[PDB]
């Protein structure tokens, strides 16, 4: 929930793992996405 | 998450130069030049005693 408030064109699910994913999405975006990387160690792009 | 602008907006700065310059000069050559070196005066002797 933390992460999809932060970003609200990526698609947020639960899977087991927090899952990101997307097609066309600009370096800042991407940038921004793994700059939460430092929020969870399970995290996968 | 902040993110740095591309690039920073300067102020700009317009500059005025001014080069002046003024030449004068003169020249003058006038009178009579004479001659400062001559000939003198010469004197020579020749004798067969025998």
């Amino acid at each position: 929930e933390e992460m999809r408030e932060l970003m609200g064109a990526k698609i947020r699910v639960v899977g087991d793992h927090v899952v990101v994913d997307g097609k066309n999405l600009a370096p800042t975006t991407l940038a921004r996405v793994r700059a939460l990387q430092a929020l969870y160690p399970k995290t996968i792009v | 998450l902040a993110t740095p602008s591309p690039f920073d907006m300067e102020k700009m700065v317009w500059l005025d130069v001014n080069i002046l310059e003024i030449r004068k000069s003169v020249l003058e050559n006038f009178g009579v030049d004479w001659s400062k070196q001559i000939p003198g005066p010469f004197a020579a002797f020749g004798k067969d005693f025998v």
